[PDB]
DNA sequence: TTTTTTTTT
């Protein structure tokens, strides 16, 4: 009740590679992309083929469904047949020519095959892992193969399985043995030993018949110019939050990664994985052997919806309106968040570095959608972390020393601001954090480093992150009788590190309350924003694409803007002296002005800063200043 | 397993009949807890808590909250803990705790290295009852603010970074600041909690033990009538080791009928699964009424304000309208639902000054 | 990350903890036994470096070698430069060039760089009296104290930076 | 054994 006629299966597989096609976009002909990739391997511009099983399933070929089911049910065997058919295709393409020598193993094989000269002999003398030097991987997209970590059980051993999850731990790349080669002392023969699993045992005595009969007692010595190594990496992957049952905690699983799929992940990423579930060589331990990995953080091509925007221009108002369209109003606050999503340029004049990114602090009365805005920003940004004031320690924000109980070792563990490096950290309930936890971010917000000297550890870590924070005023509500410093109960050293500080009030008004009620009740009716003016708005995906495009530019400042910027700084610094209800102003302010001007130039996708951008930065700073004195 | 619903077509027929009757919401609210005299508006609120609102998940992944949260503050010996224990019996997936002996870490989630679930994580898609809520510390109270709104617990400490789902409804009971309600100070002064915490409760009830000879006589007569009762098929020396109720002397309510608790459990189980939608008359009524509630001024009527009023109370109006529409087995929310929701909220919002001050 | 470097022969004990170096060597890989009792090996290999040369020369810092190699001509240029009456200002303002004013603080940092006379017992190799200079900066926010610390940290060969 | 660190009571 088993099928072992491999030649017929090879015929089916080769017919798939010959006959799958996609029509050309101009209608000029047909592309046969799998055999194009085979020829790329033959000319050594490539190292792996990724095959989609659903293309086999939906191909217009006899026995296609049966081939797809057989691949899925015994994937560990069909990899060999795919490698054999691709090797035969490579030899049919190549003919009497030779593939180029690129590495020492290629040089050894090409030299030794013609030393042997000077197919039965080839296949008996050399193992197929050494004769074939490329990789084959499978993928699926149909929802029949979607599972959690929790559901992979005894029925799934040997089958192809697909899942989705979060990466907890990842090792560095290591060399892993695939084929060992030994040579005899006395008789100069060679032994080839392929390795499977996580162990191997080396042979001791020479097996060659002349050496054995002569009893020459020749030892075997291993050689690493002929031996084959491969990139190896290990991961631990956790369940996603939507997959977990009610009132339960997520589970984890170990994943082994080989070859070209290594270095595609680091800690703090969300991935889609396809692989084969296997035991370790009567109760057994198990792991997942990864076949294909995709970062959902990451995934010259442009979408047509983006092409329309890039041709249109003047996009600033639409981009401001497209941030969380369920939330009514707060246009200037959305513009401030839009600038914080992009930021300015890093400067490194004469060895002295200056921070390029922008920091924003939001405050307001209860029930004014601060948490909703922070949640939308966390979804919109590529790499971002979310924390609350109560749920975080000053060691969970920065970095921790971990004492391993198994070994006794000490190691470092990066916190939220380390994981968010190159991106955005959102801190909710910022006023309820302890002072001795809050003072950890002083180095990060200005020098963008974390430096540690504890136990037997002394290092520095990079933390190049923007911080967006939300809080309530000092007694839960703004008090118009108390000063700005009494309403905002933060020290001046911390206050100077924020480029923008905003206040959002809730005040009763008989028309605005009705308009807000109409908007919220429409959202509850239909599940989407009203759009009563029928104006265009941008999808979340293409807004993410546009912001990613904006980050590539580095616009330079015109030297003509000097007098405007400096005069604005002096005029700003006069009021803090001569006011009854002043605020703190320091030399960081003028750098904040330059940052916001360059940020709007990036949003415009221009390469030179304009005085219009300088004026818009000044307008936003004036709005932020006026927010802190309502009804005065 | 030793540690729940059951149905037959006769039971389905009776559910159809009671749903087609004249005032099913009032019948269920009266039938909820008969051996406690009074507290009719709070019983309506507890029925709305047991039914619950509708969660909305929008096209961009944004979420809007569905659960309902209720607070009771009042004088001692006014049956706050008794009503908490009754809701603990009626609701499936329910947990009870006290603020006296709960840390915020144990109430949400703990590091033990491993991550350990707390009570509000364990009660996901369920009910938490908290007694002696005024005895909790503010350091523990500030840990709840994320859970009561976003339905999440987030932790970032040494070696652990994780989200946890904690979507549940909070029912809480407390005593006022001075241990007994002071009539010469305002209700907000007597409650003594900050606006950011008070805004997260859909309904707040202040319960007072007023000396008044009529009410004292009625309450004492009800209590003694419940204490002199014995089952019809029982001998006098014994010791504990259909749709309508039949013996009702213990219940005090003289003539009006009461539903059996098993029928209550079955009816609530079926009515929970109804998924009503909103309509234009409901939308117009809600939008006008919200502006009227915010703009009303209390110096006219010698009343005083019991709650903050924010944008969350508009969502409370929407939630209560859907919860009332569920009890009718209706597929649509109408003005008939929204008027009852407004009357309940307006009862909660305002209170006349106590007789000691008048 | 961290890496193991193996020194053989005359390279042994040629470097201290705290030094910053460049290493040239051979990259190697070795197997490990599953049990120390038995012949079986793990199929994932351990890696290290066999050293061939250590270099510590770096021109971006004040040099690390007691100044043995300076030519007579540059010694005479130094002696000629020392006769300016401006010598304090000329040396002080060249340190931390991107920082505006704070000339008194710059002169203090110049005194920190030079130090006093060493006073040691050579029989016991112990300091009789301290010759190093300690400095505290205390002031308002946004006045470049951390930037001056960064300049002094980058200038010297043996330096450490800690915070909070 | 004794020592050092981070969460909890
Ligand atoms: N202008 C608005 N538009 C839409 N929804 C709003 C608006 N204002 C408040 N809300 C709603 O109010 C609820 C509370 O939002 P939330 O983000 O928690 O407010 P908040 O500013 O965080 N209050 P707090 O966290 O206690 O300081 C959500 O359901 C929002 O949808
Ligand atoms: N109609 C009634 N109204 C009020 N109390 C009643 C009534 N009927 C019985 N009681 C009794 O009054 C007590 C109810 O108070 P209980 O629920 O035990 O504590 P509490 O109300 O939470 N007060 P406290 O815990 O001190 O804040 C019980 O002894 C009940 O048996
Ligand atoms: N006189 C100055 N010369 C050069 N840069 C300056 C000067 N004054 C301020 N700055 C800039 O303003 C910022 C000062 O930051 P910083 O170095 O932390 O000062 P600080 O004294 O450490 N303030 P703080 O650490 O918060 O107490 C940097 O961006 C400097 O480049
Ligand atoms: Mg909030
Ligand atoms: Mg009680
Ligand atoms: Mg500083
Ligand atoms: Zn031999």
């Amino acid at each position: 009740t088993y099928n072992t006629d491999w030649a017929a299966e090879k015929t089916k597989i080769r017919s798939f590679f010959d006959e799958y096609y996609v029509d050309n976009e101009d209608g000029s002909g047909k592309a046969f992309p799998y055999r194009d990739q085979v020829f790329e391997i033959a000319r050594r511009d490539k190292q792996a083929i990724v095959v989609n099983v659903d293309h086999i399933k939906e191909s217009d070929i006899p026995d296609a469904l049966e081939l797809s089911e057989a691949i899925t049910s015994n994937t560990k065997r069909y990899e060999v047949l795919f490698k054999d058919t691709i090797s035969d295709m490579i030899q049919d393409y190549l003919g009497d020519k030779q593939a180029p020598v690129i590495d020492a193993l290629d040089a050894y094989m090409f030299q030794r095959l013609h030393m042997d000269r000077n197919l039965q002999d080839k296949r008996k003398k050399y193992p197929p892992q050494l004769l074939q030097r490329f990789e084959v991987y499978f993928t699926t997209d149909d929802a029949a193969h979607e599972t959690c970590v929790r559901n992979i059980k005894a029925t799934e051993i040997g089958h192809l399985v697909s899942m989705k999850g979060v990466v907890i731990r990842a090792t560095e790349v290591k060399p892993c043995v695939e084929v060992m080669t030994y040579t005899c002392d006395t008789c100069a023969a060679e032994v080839y030993q392929p390795v499977k699993g996580m162990q191997f045992t080396p042979p001791v005595n020479c097996p060659n018949k002349e050496c054995v009969e002569a009893k020459a007692n020749g030892r075997l010595h291993m050689q690493l110019r002929g031996s084959k190594f491969v990139k190896f990496q290990e991961l631990k992957i956790q369940e996603l939050s939507e997959q977990v049952p009610v009132g339960s905690i997520p589970r984890t699983m170990t994943v082994h990664v080989y070859g070209e799929m290594t270095r595609k992940c680091n800690t703090g990423n969300v991935v889609h994985v396809s692989g084969v579930f296997l035991p370790i060589m009567l109760v057994a331990d198990t792991y997942l052997e990864a076949h294909y990995i995709n970062n959902l953080d990451d995934n010259g091509v442009q979408s047509a919806e983006l092409e329309v925007l890039r041709r249109k221009g003047d996009n600033y108002e639409t981009l401001a309106a497209s941030i969380a369209p369920e939330i009514f109003g707060h246009v200037d606050v959305k513009k401030c968040l839009l600038m914080a999503l992009v930021g300015g340029n890093d400067n490194s004049s004469n060895g002295m570095k200056i921070r390029g990114c922008i920091n924003v602090l939001m405050m307001g009365d209860p029930g004014v959608a601060k948490s909703q805005l922070l949640g939308y920003v966390n979804r919109l940004a590529p790499r971002s972390q979310y924390t609350t004031g109560r749920g975080s320690s000053g060691v969970g924000l920065t970095a921790a020393v971990m004492k391993d109980p198994v070994t006794g070792e000490m190691s470092l563990e990066g916190g939220a601001l380390v994981l968010a490096d190159g991106g955005i950290c959102c801190i909710d309930e910022f006023d309820k954090m302890m002072d001795h936890d809050r003072t950890a971010i002083h180095e990060v917000m200005e020098q963008q480093t974390i430096s540690i000297a504890k136990a037997g550890i002394m290092t520095t870590l990079n933390a190049r992150t923007a911080i967006i924070a939300a809080a309530n005023p000092a007694y839960g509500r703004y008090n118009p009788n108390r000063s700005i410093e009494q309403n905002v109960d933060l020290p001046a050293a911390l206050l100077s590190r924020f480029d923008l500080i905003l206040l959002m009030q809730d005040k009763a008004d008989r028309e605005n309350d009705k308009i807000l009620a109409e908007h919220i009740t429409y959202v509850h009716q239909h599940g989407c924003h009203p759009n009563r003016e029928k104006k265009d708005l941008i999808s979340l995906e293409t807004l993410r694409e546009y912001i990613s495009l904006c980050k590539t530019y580095t616009p330079t400042v015109d030297p003509a803007l000097r007098e405007r910027i400096v005069e604005a700084y002096v005029e700003m610094r006069r009021d803090a002296r001569y006011s009854s209800d002043p605020t703190f102003v320091s030399p960081r302010m003028i750098l904040g002005i330059v940052r916001m001007a360059t940020a709007r130039a990036k949003l415009r996708l221009s390469t030179i800063v304009d005085e219009s951008d300088v004026e818009e930065a000044l307008r936003l700073m004036q709005f932020a200043k006026d927010s802190l004195r309502p009804e005065q | 397993m030793l540690s729940i619903p059951n149905f037959e077509p006769q039971d389905v027929k009776d559910v159809r009949k009671i749903s087609k009757s004249r005032n099913p919401f009032e019948l269920l609210a009266r039938s909820l807890a008969p051996s406690i005299c009074g507290h009719e508006e709070t019983k309506k609120a507890l029925l709305c808590l047991l039914l619950g609102g509708m969660e909305k998940i929008l096209n961009n992944g944004s979420r809007l909250r569905g659960d309902i949260n209720v607070l009771l503050i009042g004088d001692p010996s006014v049956a706050k803990s008794q009503l908490l224990r009754y809701v603990l019996r009626m609701a499936p997936r329910a947990i009870t705790t006290t603020g006296r002996g709960s840390s915020g870490v144990g109430l949400t989630a703990a590091v033990t290295r491993r991550l350990e679930a707390g009570a509000m994580v364990l009660a996901d898609r369920g009910v938490v009852c908290i007694d002696e809520f005024d005895k909790m510390s503010d350091i523990d109270r500030t840990a709840i603010h994320e859970v009561m709104e976003q339905g999440r617990v987030t932790i970032s400490k040494a070696g652990i970074h994780a989200k946890l789902n904690a979507r549940c409804s909070v029912l809480a009971a407390a005593n006022p600041v001075y241990g007994r309600y002071n009539p010469f100070k305002s209700p907000m002064e007597n409650i003594g909690m900050q606006d950011s915490l008070l805004s997260r409760f859909d309904l707040i009830f202040v319960l007072l033990d007023e000396h008044d000879a009529d009410k004292d006589a009625n309450v004492a007569e009800h209590v003694l009538k419940l204490h002199t009762y014995r089952t019809q098929g029982e001998a006098d020396g014994t010791v504990l080791p259909s749709i309508y109720e039949e013996n009702t002397q213990w219940a005090g309510i003289q003539d009006t009928k009461i539903l059996t608790m098993d029928f209550m459990r079955k009816y609530i189980h079926l009515a929970r699964s109804v998924q009503p939608k909103l309509t234009d008359e409901a939308t117009e009524y809600i939008s006008e009424v919200y502006a009227d509630i915010r703009s009303f001024d209390i110096t006219k009527t010698d009343q005083e304000r019991t709650m903050p009023v924010t944008a969350r109370q508009l969502e409370t109006l929407i939630r209560l309208s859907t919860a009332i529409a569920k009890a009718r087995f209706s597929k649509k929310v109408e003005r008939e639902d929204t008027e009852k929701a407004y009357n309940l909220l307006h009862f909660a919002c305002f209170k006349e000054k106590p007789k000691a001050r008048q | 990350h961290t890496v193991s470097v193996y020194a053989h022969g005359s390279l042994v004990e040629s470097v201290q903890p705290g030094d910053r170096i460049t290493v040239t060597g051979i990259f190697r890989a070795t197997g490990m036994k599953v049990n120390p009792k038995q012949r079986a090996l793990a199929s994932v290999y351990r890696t290290s470096i066999d050293a061939l040369h250590f270099r510590k020369m770096d021109t971006s810092r004040l040099h690390q070698d007691n100044g043995e190699t300076i030519t007579e001509e540059r010694i005479q240029q130094i002696i000629e430069l020392s006769k300016r009456p401006d010598i304090m200002d000329a040396l002080a303002q060249s340190i931390a060039p991107s920082i505006y004013e704070h000339d008194d603080v710059k002169r203090g940092l110049l005194c920190l760089l030079f130090g006093g006379t060493r006073k040691d017992d050579e029989t016991t190799n112990k300091t009789k009296l301290r010759s190093e200079i300690n400095i505290l900066l205390c002031g308002d926010p946004g006045t470049s104290k951390s930037q001056m610390l960064q300049y002094v940290y980058r200038l010297l060969p043996r330096s450490q930076y800690t915070s909070g």
